[PDB]
């Protein structure tokens, strides 16, 4: 049985996905 | 001069530019937070999130000390649904062949080129896969080699980023159907990535 991060993956709303796409390029 | 460690780079480079394409492809974070790029001479897709790119690069960080002593048999990105079950396994196999050969031909050129190729079957892989039910997140998993040592202590590199052992239902998929991408062998590395899907 592997192991893996006890840390999740952030959630991404999407108000912050057009701020990535709209700042961030 | 460590050429182990060269491989170990070589890997976390492009395990990272293969886990943010394959979020990508497999539409698990929007759209709007990739940029496409060019990886290995062909077109990628890099997410511009900042602590999504953080999380992925203290993964990798954590895995980077296992590769380099070869102890690292498998890193699987798998998918989960809106239910923490597994849904897609990217299966990256990983073996460092028992001596290591380093041409000075051009060793990175070319395995650059083999690695590129596993990028083209990830780009194409949603022309044979099911759509991903909403709501999935993704997370990676780690299988060592058998003769590895307390491998929960070597991969806590990342002060406050715990790795801990996974369970049955992280991992479980009664008889999936499976994708080859692609395979390469190379005096430095040989390398299988295929995909596991829920029937």
């Amino acid at each position: 049985l592997p192991l893996r991060p006890k840390r999740s993956p952030p959630v991404i709303s999407e108000e912050a996905a057009e701020d990535v796409k709209q700042y961030l390029t | 001069l460590n050429f182990g460690q060269v491989v170990a780079d070589v890997l976390c480079e492009f395990l990272e530019v293969a886990v943010h394409l394959i979020l990508y492809v497999r539409e698990v974070y929007p759209v709007g937070i990739f940029q496409k790029r060019k990886k290995y001479n062909v077109p990628v897709q890099m997410s511009c999130h900042p602590e999504l790119n953080q999380y992925i690069q203290d993964t990798l960080h954590c895995v980077k000390p296992l590769l380099e002593k070869n102890d690292v048999e498998k890193v699987v990105v798998v998918i989960l649904d809106k239910e923490h079950r597994p849904v897609e396994k990217f299966v990256f196999e990983i073996t460092q062949p028992p001596l290591l050969s380093i041409s000075s031909d051009s060793l990175l050129s070319h395995v650059e080129q083999l690695l590129a190729a596993f990028i083209l079957k990830i780009s194409v892989c949603d022309a044979v896969l099911d759509h991903n039910p909403p709501g999935c997140t993704f997370t990676v998993l780690v299988h060592t080699r058998e003769a590895a040592t307390r491998n929960m202590e070597k991969i806590q590199v990342i002060k406050d980023f715990p790795w801990i052992l996974a369970d049955e239902q992280d991992v479980h998929m009664h008889d999936p159907r499976l994708i080859p991408l692609k395979t390469m062998t190379s005096d430095i590395l040989k390398m299988q990535l295929y995909v596991e899907e829920r029937a």
